[PDB]
């Protein structure tokens, strides 16, 4: 007939051999807020543009760097609904894990399990994939972790990567500046610069949120704490 | 035909012959080569990982070659996203077999269990066809070391040398050609594995970032499966490397 | 989506699209012939799709579903030598056969499994999303009675008994060929029964008789697969007589 | 044209468009402009206040019986903004979700959790092939007994974002801009102040200014352990105060 | 170990408080320490140690003993043997440039370094050191040594790699080329540098260098003043933060574009507060005095500003060249007005009008006859300047000359075939 029906579906296969759908999902995340994640190897940082501009956001119980469990946080890009279910399932799975082992889940096992779930929507027909790309941070076993899970339902290992607005340019800066093993404090400074490439309209008094993951654990940080790093390097 | 009567798998082909499977075979070729060679004290799997990028977290050494069971390992050629459900499924089947039989699971039995799920998805349930060919490597005491090839459709065959991925046609003939039978050892099959992997692939260098190598070796009568770590992998690459280098200008 | 595209539409043809189309696949890949004999009903296959590095134990193109019923198939579709579709049908049909024994004893009759298999493809035409299997199996067997039967099923799921029937590499062609060879003498003699199978296979001979695999099955007894080596003994002699008729 | 592309499945059954956002979801926002209900919600420290058109076109309607303020918890309240068909369906759904939760948790719900939870339910509607996303926005008011008054807003598809000040409607961009000045130069709050600021910004954007029987203002004050509708008696008092205020 | 505590910290203080004598005994402990022993943990202590050493060096108060200490920076860098060693280097380079540890010792330390860099560590670290070496050699005015080194690096790799740090070597190479008065090799180099720059991926110091070079090529050479200036404004703001000497140059350069354009309005506005006041030195007044001199049409005012201000003007090679080009043009413009009647204008009457001195005018005219930058002849025997009037046709002689030369070629061909006859 034409390509239109065949290619779009996930009730049957794309005639290309790879699905045109997951590619569509990445474009969604491009239209999202810019997000950077970098494993220093002294800790992990997740930073994102959070729209205040006058403080129009509750930062007392709702955030953009959000804890799954004690020492795991996620920062996200793309479709907002898809993510909310993804968070709630992810925490549920984590809690099942904390219950059984008595250790909060590490990023590397979690992405793989999380990927199994996102794959199901990429398999099921009438059901679209989750349109969030997640940056998972963690510190478990004495080692910091950063993983990227894409909308397809796959997990990839990265030391530093970029999502959201102009991801191509983020990944190029990260490779260039980043060195294996660094200090967590220097690492935030380059993360705020990574955002600054394709921020849009630039930072006000505070229009970012950063959360750190370290030895003591993953914590999202308060608007004041966040502001101190931004003066050093915008 | 002049128009497919597919656009769902809850509706079917205008010939009753499924086009989607031929596109799936092409999909293995898009993805990097997967090869399995047989040895006389083990079997080894060599696969090209999705990640080629320098920045790798490296908590996993298993990201296309997954150890399923205490007797068997499998590899992926195709989409990575698909393995994750499959790999967890394979773990369930593999231990399920042990519970009843408590025998060193044969490669032919594990593959037939999986083929039931793949054939149903293509027939009904509205689930899109698979795009991965998986290579299962294992040991049984009744025929020896075995290698099996599974296709997206549910089509299976026992081999002792097979390759899929980065033009299948070339690759299977080449893997066979260089393979010898009853002349083998685990170190030399491994050195050879990199060499063949090099030729099918566009790269004439290849690294442990590009490649992930697994052994299945039988020790003291029991099968120990490990997917190897990067420094160990590099040593097999350098062994091959001197030869590759002489080919070059 | 279009009306023609949909699985529901009974079409001007006067028969459902997906049932019709499965029927136009019963030529090409693999060949299965079965002839009826007093002491053995024998099926033979040519092409197990084996490079002779591939295990012949893995690929079953002749599989015994019961202890007195066996079947061999062929079919057309995308991607050669395709083990999968045939293999699901072996698995459901064989379990059902063993379940039948448990419910109502002794080896289950040839005609009953064939009735089950034809209806199995049929029920699918009602069922959601499901088209029928394009397979024709030559169900070969002996009854518990010991009355030899040779049955054949088709893709819609209408079945008929025959004395001798051949499918694949052009179904119509092999059926026609087999009818010159068949005689009432052929059924009585134990040597001729095997040769009758082999005689239909040979008009698309490929790679020796080692490629061709035959089984004899007896009244209540398991499938006995004659050696890949024995088959060769018949082919060398017969092949010469074969050239003359066509 | 318009956002997304008709090509392929994305309105026959819900499978993503090139944008990576569902065809129906982008269309889903447009559904607020269909409604004609323009809302601004302002957050105090003594109350959370929502002000909306009640949309009573004639006094033939009863002003009391017509509503768009709903009591969805034990003192959490909300207002509906957008296509009315979507709005009642969301209200009733929110109510089920609300009751279950109250029992489980065992105490009255945080405003944040309630908005988060409805946001998860609306994704379900998006994902399912029979269904389509909701076209409405629920603006929840409530006083969390820790943090204080919180104003949340959920988007049509089920997007969630935190808010301490929000607006939704046809003229969403304009209403949020008038309120943005007021948030920056934050006044100290009391029952009267918070209410005056919410109405005034909504009355600049529209440039008509409300009648005392055509708006519905809904508060959750510390003095009520219930969700309370201001009614014509209270609203009339704030309205005459506006003209004089500045 | 020491990173900003104990021995190194004690040294920092000792330079500042006491005397240089005091620092010497301390420095011996630090050199010993650097050789194979290092802070190997990338959790603060390490970046602080190389940095603290960079602060002692470029403290400065320079003397020979401090130079010796600079030679040690390289084992300290080698010992680290990690990826993190490269970031540390980038950071370190600026401190050195602003304030030398000593010129003679540093150039040599860098030449040694490159060899080490190409081998063990990353090309990110390699690119960064070369930019220091090249800047160092340039100020020394061994313009050739700087270019030769930079070019050696480019030649080894460019096959698929560009990086922000790699561009910086090329920016510094363009600067050296501008000072010689050669645009082609510089223009080619500019291109590669701006392309990676477009998307910011760099600290403020790299950005300012990319802006400043793009500006020198556009101002004098290509001659678009709007294009030159715009980059300069960015360069100053970037420069001011990390740097000291660099920032000084960039502000004068801002004034320079507009002086050639010959508007006073822009020059005056730029002199004034953006961040300008701090870096604004004696040279703002040199640049300002020359603008007034061009505007006013006085050559004499110009000569004076050059003489008095000269040391600073000379030091940056780029500035000197720019000022020189400005001088030859001013001199030619002003002369044309006085000379214009032709004939025998006296050197003295023109001198008064032109706004020059007697001694200066004679010399300027003398240079000009040879250059034929007014087409006159100077008569030193009478003490008059005569300008060549239009003469009667040269055309007659020239057509004869052209005809006779073509016939001479022909005659040579004509004879050869003729040989056949006799």
């Amino acid at each position: 007939m034409a390509e239109r029906g065949y290619s779009f579906s996930l009730t049957t296969f794309s005639p290309s051999g790879k699905l045109v759908q997951i590619e569509y999902a990445l474009a969604a995340v491009a239209g999202g807020a810019p997000s950077v994640g970098i494993k220093a190897a002294n800790g992990v940082v997740l930073a994102t543009e959070k729209k205040q501009k006058s403080i129009l956001y509750d930062e007392r119980s709702v955030h953009k760097v959000e804890p799954i469990t004690k020492h795991i946080g996620l920062v996200y890009s793309g479709m907002g609904p898809d993510y909310r279910v993804l968070v709630h399932r992810a925490r549920k799975l984590a809690q099942q894990y904390y219950l059984v082992y008595q250790e909060p889940i590490p990023t590397a096992q979690l992405v793989q399990r999380v990927a199994s779930v996102m794959q199901e929507y990429t398999q099921s027909g009438g059901v679209r994939p989750f349109g969030v790309s997640l940056l998972i941070c963690g510190w478990n076993e004495g080692r910091p972790y950063l993983f990227q899970s894409d909308p397809s339902g796959a997990y990839f290992a990265w030391k530093a990567t970029a999502m959201g607005k102009n991801y191509v340019n983020g990944k190029t800066f990260l490779e260039k500046r980043y060195n294996e093993d660094l200090e967590l404090e220097d690492a935030i400074h380059t993360a705020i610069l990574t955002l600054k490439e394709s921020f849009e309209g630039q930072m006000t008094e505070d229009n970012i949120e950063v959360g750190i993951c370290n030895e003591a654990g993953f914590r999202r940080l308060t608007p004041t704490e966040v502001r101190d790093y931004l003066a050093a390097i915008a | 035909m002049s128009r497919r009567y597919d656009s769902r798998t809850t509706i079917f082909s205008p010939e009753g012959r499924l086009y989607q499977v031929e596109y799936a075979m092409e999909a293995i070729g898009h993805a990097g080569t997967c090869l399995g060679i047989l040895a006389n004290d083990g079997v080894l799997l060599a696969a090209e990982r999705r990640n080629i990028h320098k920045l790798l977290d490296e908590v996993f050494f298993s990201e296309k070659i997954y150890k399923l069971n205490e007797d068997m390992a499998c590899s992926v050629a195709g989409i990575t996203s698909d393995a994750n459900v499959l790999t967890n499924e394979l773990r369930l089947i593999a231990q399920r077999y042990l519970l009843q039989y408590q025998e060193p699971i044969p490669c032919e039995q594990l593959v037939t269990a999986l083929c039931d799920i793949k054939q149903a998805y293509t027939q009904f349930g509205g689930k899109r066809p698979f795009g991965v060919s998986l290579l299962y490597i294992g040991w049984d005491k009744h025929y020896g070391f075995q290698l099996y090839q599974s296709d997206p459709s549910g089509n299976y065959g026992g081999w002792k040398a097979t390759c899929i991925g980065n033009n299948s046609a070339a690759a299977v003939s080449m893997l066979k050609q260089d393979y010898k039978e009853g002349e083998m050892t685990l170190k030399s099959a491994l050195a050879l594995a990199v060499k063949v992997l090099n030729k099918t692939m566009d790269v004439s260098k290849l690294s442990a970032e590009k490649v992930e190598i697994a052994t299945l070796t039988r020790e003291n009568g029991k099968t120990v499966i490990r997917v190897l770590k990067q420094k160990e992998v590099e040593q097999l690459i350098k062994k091959h490397e001197e030869e590759e280098a002489k080919a070059e200008r | 989506m279009s009306y023609d595209r949909a699985i529901t539409v009974f079409s001007p043809d006067g028969h459902l699209f997906q049932v019709e189309y499965a029927q136009e696949a019963v030529k090409k890949g693999s060949t299965a012939v079965g002839v009826r004999g007093r002491d053995i009903v024998v099926l033979g296959v040519e092409k197990k799709s084996v490079a002779k590095l591939q295990d012949e134990r893995t690929v079953r193109k002749i599989c015994a579903l019961d202890d007195n019923v066996c079947m061999a198939f062929a079919v057309v579709a995308s991607v050669s030598g395709l083990t999968a579709d045939a293999r699901i049908v072996i698995n459901r049909a064989r379990v059902e056969c063993q379940s039948h024994r448990l419910t109502v004893g002794d080896p289950v009759t040839v005609e009953y499994i064939t009735r089950y298999i034809a209806s199995l493809k049929q029920r699918y035409t009602q069922s959601n999303g499901r088209r029928p299997f394009g397979i024709s199996a030559l169900i070969v067997g002996f009854d518990f009675d010991g009355t030899p039967r040779l049955y054949q099923t088709d893709p819609s799921g209408t079945y008929h008994a025959w004395k001798a029937n051949a499918i694949g590499r052009g179904a119509k062609s092999v059926r026609e060929f087999l009818e010159k060879n068949y005689t009432d003498d052929a059924i009585e003699t134990d040597d001729l029964t095997i040769k009758l199978v082999i005689k239909a296979l040979l008009e698309v001979v490929q790679s020796g008789g080692k490629n061709i695999e035959l089984a004899v099955m007896r009244r209540d007894q398991p499938l006995k697969i004659l050696s890949p080596e024995e088959i060769e003994k018949y082919v060398a002699e017969i092949e010469k007589e074969k050239e003359e008729n066509e | 044209m318009s956002r997304g592309s008709s090509a392929g499945f994305d309105r026959h059954i819900t499978i993503f468009s090139p944008e990576g956002r569902l065809y129906q979801v982008e269309y889903a926002f447009k559904a607020i402009n269909q409604g004609g209900l323009t809302s601004v919600a302002v957050r105090g420290k003594d109350c959370a206040v929502i002000v909306t058109q009640k949309k009573v076109p004639d006094k033939l309607l009863d002003s009391s019986t017509v509503t768009h303020l709903f009591k969805i918890t034990e003192n959490i309240g909300c207002v509906m903004t957008g296509m009315t068909a979507d709005s009642r369906s969301q209200v009733q759904r929110a109510r089920y979700e609300a009751a279950n939760w109250k029992y489980k948790y065992g105490y009255e719900i945080p405003v944040d959790m309630l908005c988060k939870r409805i946001a998860d339910i609306s994704q379900v509607y998006t994902q399912n092939a029979e269904m389509r996303p909701l076209g409405c926005c629920m603006i929840l008011i409530g006083i969390d007994e820790e943090q204080g008054p919180q104003v949340y807003k959920c988007d049509p598809a089920g997007y969630y974002c935190g808010f301490k000040a929000t607006a939704a409607g046809v003229k969403q961009t304009e209403s949020t801009s008038f309120l943005e000045k007021k948030v920056k130069k934050k006044f100290d709050w009391t029952f009267e102040q918070t209410v005056e600021t919410a109405i005034t910004c909504l009355s600049t954007v529209l440039s008509i200014d409300f009648k005392p029987s055509e708006i519905e203002v809904g508060v959750v004050t510390v003095e009520n352990p219930k969700f309370r509708i201001l009614t014509e008696a209270e609203i009339d008092a704030h309205l005459v105060a506006l003209a004089e205020r500045d | 170990m020491a990173a900003a505590a104990v021995v190194e910290f004690q040294r920092a203080q000792s330079l500042l408080s006491t005397d240089r004598e005091a620092s010497i005994d301390i420095l011996h402990s630090i050199v010993k320490r650097d050789i194979q022993e290092n802070d190997e943990e990338a959790v603060q202590v390490k970046e602080q140690s190389i940095l603290e050493l960079g602060s002692l060096l470029a403290k400065t108060g320079q003397a020979a003993e401090l130079g010796g200490l600079l030679k040690y920076v390289r084992p300290f860098l080698n010992s680290i043997s990690k990826a993190k060693a490269a970031r540390l280097v980038r950071s370190l380079l600026d401190l050195f440039l602003d304030m030398e540890a000593a010129t003679g010792q540093e150039v040599e330390l860098c030449l040694e370094c490159i060899e080490w860099a190409k081998s063990e560590k990353r090309t990110f670290l390699r690119q960064a050191l070369e930019a220091r070496l090249v800047s160092l050699y340039f100020d020394t005015k061994r313009y050739q040594e700087a270019l030769h080194l930079g070019s050696q690096l480019l030649r080894e790799l460019k096959k698929m790699d560009d990086k922000a740090l790699l561009v910086e070597v090329q920016l510094l190479e363009s600067k050296t080329y501008h000072a010689l008065s050669n645009l082609p090799k510089a223009r080619a180099a500019l291109t590669s540098a701006r392309t990676t720059a477009n998307a910011i991926y760099c600290p403020p110091k790299l950005q300012a260098t990319l802006d400043m070079q793009s500006g020198i090529i556009h101002a004098a050479e290509e001659k678009d003043w709007k294009t030159a200036y715009s980059y300069f404004y960015e360069a100053f703001e970037g420069y001011d933060s990390i740097d000291s000497p660099k920032a000084i140059t960039s502000l004068k350069y801002m004034l320079l574009c507009k002086i050639m354009l010959n508007t006073p309005e822009d020059v005056q506005a730029l002199v004034s507060g953006k961040l300008a006041l701090r870096y604004a030195g004696r040279q703002t007044e040199a640049l300002k005095c020359v603008a007034q001199a061009s505007k006013n049409r006085s050559l004499a005012d110009f000569e004076k500003a050059l003489t008095d201000y000269r040391a600073e003007l000379r030091d940056d090679p780029i500035i000197s060249t720019h000022l020189a080009k400005l001088y030859d043009n001013l001199l030619e413009q002003n002369l044309i007005r006085v000379i214009e009647p032709f004939s025998r204008v006296q050197i003295e009457h023109i001198s008064s009008l032109i706004k020059l001195s007697k001694a200066d005018v004679e010399r300027k005219l003398s240079q000009m006859i040879l250059d034929k930058k007014f087409h006159g002849i100077l008569d030193q025997g009478e003490g008059v300047l005569i300008i060549f009037d239009e003469p009667p046709v040269d055309k007659t002689y020239e057509a004869a000359l052209e005809t006779i030369q073509n016939m001479s070629k022909v005659v040579d061909s004509l004879y050869n075939k003729a040989k056949k006859l006799t």
